[PDB]
RNA sequence: GAGAAAGCUCCAUGUCUAACAACAUGGCUUUCUCACCA
């Protein structure tokens, strides 16, 4: 559990740290009442600012990745159950975080987990071009959790059954050393990014998941929560995801050999609305936006909505 | 076997019970009866007397029920007589039971009946529906334009290649251009209307049936298109066919301030139908759709006018775009259980022949705000039903079909308009610099 | 996510009551437990 790098300060409030649920409750910008019925149990909904939030900050995230060479993609949402093998993960144990669609009605088919496993089906049995290498294309997709923990702040938005979450897969030559680096540049990547949003944030090192070989860890520090929250996920991988689905890779004298596979993510709108919105707060219950983001969301300080707050007329009330 | 799951969540208590409109149309029976018999719903006049002589005895027993409570009640402040009390409980409690058996069967029979439909839609058949007007012209082509697929496939934009073991039939990719062309879409969409003043909302994608059901459309079925998850994994969930059931779920027993409206919410999301073309992107099991969904003031006249300036709005974004593109009114055959005023989009496809409804416009002026109890409160206190339209504004897979084959070139390049040049960053498309995949599968 | 407890942070359907309440079933809001974060 090494540090590698800490950046940033640690913001200085009078006023006691707010509940990032709070904060959105009273600007209106998340609301998560009596939404059992409608939308299943710890789901959410972002409207006004939360909403420009979440697209701006996946659209720059995306214009960084792209403006660096990565090849835009897009994967499909329904995956056959093979690849999610492949991939390390296994519905076949019955707590499981892959939704199962009904047997009788479909067969094998399930709900994307990750953007990871629509892209490793992409290269399952396949052969890449020795030139191409390395390739690194970025996929922006929403992302079902099966198993939301609610133990431990349960009515809270940091952990959620539907997140959208941009995900960068690059593909690496035979040599070890190709694929260390590549993932560093994934992780400075993710670095420059976190520091021109300007949230304070700790890298550290995980000991040892099972697939990954290699894996970094990126916590966010959130004033709200007062402790820190892990909200980046960089797992590095050898001939694991291709030795599982055997994809293979030729190189310039011809002969197959299995590609190396890095997946790293840019960026998560959940964990990254609560940093950001934690980090501003304000006396008022406002919250600066960062001059970086401040052409996407085009408003300097957010204020309260004009618009009147939705009221329950539900039965469940009191009279 | 075979249940509402409204009527249960009112018996749990959930929500309120639905109000239905089979009192509105029974003042003249042969109205309802032609109304219903052109809409050419699940139900049909023939079997339109059974469910309201069912409602008439509902109505008679919850009346006798009343009058009964009435006595009860006074009996019992003027007792705080015995006798009587302990009779009457004995009736009520014996009537209730079968009062709520005829509750359930009128009640199950009664939501099947469709939404009014409007006076100006034409009768008949998709062919029958009459086109409101077309904007643009067939683009010039010295030699015949090749299929969206085929093109995809040669640049690498598009993979539908041996994708029944990863993805399953019907299963698409975009790769490259492609997928910065979709983002583009997306995005140049969601700020034209953010311009407009559209306020922007995400919508989970998972929702429960009763929230399906109050849009309108069937979630389980024998053929059932919309995709349920495994009950012993999870109960009650089903995948959003569109971003506006979401929305309405959203909406679901709540209220509005009457200033507030009219309210307008794009919500960009994936939608999952299950489609029970061979080849193709037209017939996609998931695709990406930004959505435009608003619930406008108690008048029909306001609620029109939302639905013409959503239409105006589709126009506009179809002729930035620069596709051709002709606008025809749905028939009342096709326009659905849940829908009143329905307007269909379909922009021509060199490659396909054919034009192609991309846009679907929806009135769900009183039939998904009676099933959810969506409501706005004036400023008096009242509550009054608010009317709701939905449309989609853009879809990727036939947005990029139109677009590749309109502007697709001999030497296999193709062309970008300007509007989503900026994005793009290239006026025009090339072959892939990099290496197509090669298949090693046995 | 799984289990359990409570009535508040209360709303419904029922057993004896002339009826409030009291005990059940279930919802909702909290709280207590055992568990995954690919
Ligand atoms: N319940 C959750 N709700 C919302 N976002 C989540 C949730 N769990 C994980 N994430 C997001 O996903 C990031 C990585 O956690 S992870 O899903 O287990 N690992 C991965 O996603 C990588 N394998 C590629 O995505 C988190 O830092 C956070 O941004
Ligand atoms: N099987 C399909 N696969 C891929 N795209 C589809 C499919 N069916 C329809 N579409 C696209 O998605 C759009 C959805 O239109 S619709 O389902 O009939 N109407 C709605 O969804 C309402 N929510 C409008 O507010 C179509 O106009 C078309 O552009």
């Amino acid at each position: 559990a090494r540090v590698l790098h800490m950046v940033g300060d640690k913001p200085v409030f009078s006023f006691q740290p707010r509940g990032h649920l709070e904060i959105g409750e009273k600007l209106d910008i998340i609301r998560q009442k009596r939404l059992s019925h409608v939308s299943g149990h710890r789901s959410y909904y972002l409207r006004g600012a939360g909403a420009l939030l979440q697209h701006g900050l996946v659209n720059f995230t995306f214009n960084k990745l792209l403006r660096r060479g990565f090849t835009p993609m897009t994967v499909p949402d329904l995956l056959r159950g093979a690849v999610f093998e492949g991939c390390g993960m296994t519905p076949n144990a019955n707590p499981s975080q892959i939704y199962n669609i009904d047997p009788a009605r479909f067969k094998d088919l399930n709900l994307a987990g990750t953007a990871e496993v629509g892209l490793a089906g992409y290269f399952m049995d396949h052969t890449v071009a020795f030139r191409d290498l390395p390739v690194r294309m970025v996929c922006s997709s929403t992302c079902y959790r099966a198993e939301t923990n609610t133990g431990q702040e349960p009515r809270g938005l940091y952990r959620v059954h539907h997140f959208t979450k941009v995900e960068m897969f690059g593909v690496t030559g035979p040599g070890l050393e190709q694929s260390s680096q590549l993932l560093e540049e994934f992780l400075s990547l993710q670095m420059e990014i976190l520091t021109e949003l300007g949230l304070h944030f700790r890298v550290l090192d995980m000991p040892t998941g099972l697939p990954a070989y290699r894996k970094f860890d990126i916590e966010a520090w959130m004033p709200g929560r007062g402790r820190f929250g892990e909200v980046t996920s960089a797992s590095n991988c050898t001939d694991f995801q291709s030795r599982r689905l055997h994809i293979m890779f030729q190189t310039e004298a011809g002969e197959l050999q299995f590609a190396h596979t890095v997946n790293a993510t840019a960026c998560a709108v959940p964990r990254l609305l609560i940093a950001l919105l934690e980090s501003n707060q304000q006396k008022d219950g406002s919250v600066l936006v960062p001059p970086a983001l401040q052409s996407y969301l085009g408003t300097d300080r957010i204020t309260a909505p004009t618009h009147v707050p939705l009221q329950y007329i539900g039965p469940n009330q009191p009279r | 076997r075979n249940r509402n799951l409204l009527y249960e969540y009112a018996r749990e208590g959930y929500s309120a019970l639905p109000q239905l409109d089979i009192e509105r149309f029974c003042a003249c029976p042969e109205e309802a009866a032609h109304a219903l018999e052109l809409r050419k719903g699940e139900l049909r006049s023939a079997d339109l007397p059974a469910i309201i002589s069912t409602w008439q005895e509902l109505r008679q027993l919850q009346e006798q029920i009343r009058s009964l409570e009435e006595e009860k009640a006074a009996v019992t402040e003027a007792v705080r007589l015995r006798a009587r009390g302990r009779e009457i409980r004995k009736e009520l409690v014996h009537l209730y039971p079968r009062e709520a058996q005829l509750e359930e069967q009128f009640y199950l029979q009664a939501l099947k009946l469709p939404n009014q439909t409007h006076p100006d839609v034409p009768v008949g058949d998709e062919s029958q529906a009459r086109v409101l007007h077309m904007v643009g012209d067939k683009p010039v082509f010295s030699f015949q334009p090749r299929g969206h697929l085929e093109i995809g496939e040669k640049l690498d934009i598009i993979r539908q290649k041996r994708l029944s073991h990863v993805s399953g039939h019907r299963s698409y990719y975009l790769r490259g251009a492609g997928a910065l062309l979709q983002h583009g879409l997306v995005n140049f969409t969601f700020n034209k209307l953010l311009r407009r003043g559209f306020t922007p909302m995400t919508v989970p994608d998972l929702l429960r049936g009763a929230v399906f059901e109050g849009c309108g459309m069937t979630p389980n079925a024998n053929p059932s298109q919309i995709y349920n998850i495994d009950p012993a994994r999870f109960k009650d969930l089903n995948l959003a066919g569109t971003a506006e059931v979401g929305l309405a779920g959203y909406f679901m027993d709540h209220t509005v301030a009457f200033r507030d409206l009219p309210v307008r919410m794009v919500c960009s999301s994936t939608c999952y139908r299950a489609e029970t073309e061979p080849r193709g992107l037209y017939r996609v099991h998931h695709f990406t759709k930004v959505e435009m969904f608003g619930v406008t003031g108690p008048g029909l006249e306001q609620s029109s006018q939302l639905l013409e300036e959503f239409l105006s709005l589709q126009m506009e974004i179809l002729t930035e775009l620069g596709l051709h593109f002709r606008v025809l009114d749905m028939p009342t055959q096709e326009l659905g259980l849940p829908a009143y005023r329905k307007f269909d989009i379909e922009a021509w496809m060199p490659g396909r022949g054919r034009f192609g409804e991309v846009t679907s416009a929806s009135n769900c002026t009183d039939f998904q705000s009676r099933r959810l109890h969506i409501m706005f409160q004036t400023e008096a206190g009242e509550l009054q039903f608010a009317h709701t339209v939905n449309a989609t504004a853009c879809a990727v897979p036939r947005l990029l079909i139109a677009l590749l084959e309109s502007n697709q070139q001999k030497d296999g390049s193709v062309l970008v308009p300007p509007a989503l040049q900026s994005y793009l960053g290239t006026d025009r498309i090339t072959a892939p610099t990099h290496v197509p995949l090669q298949y090693i599968g046995p």
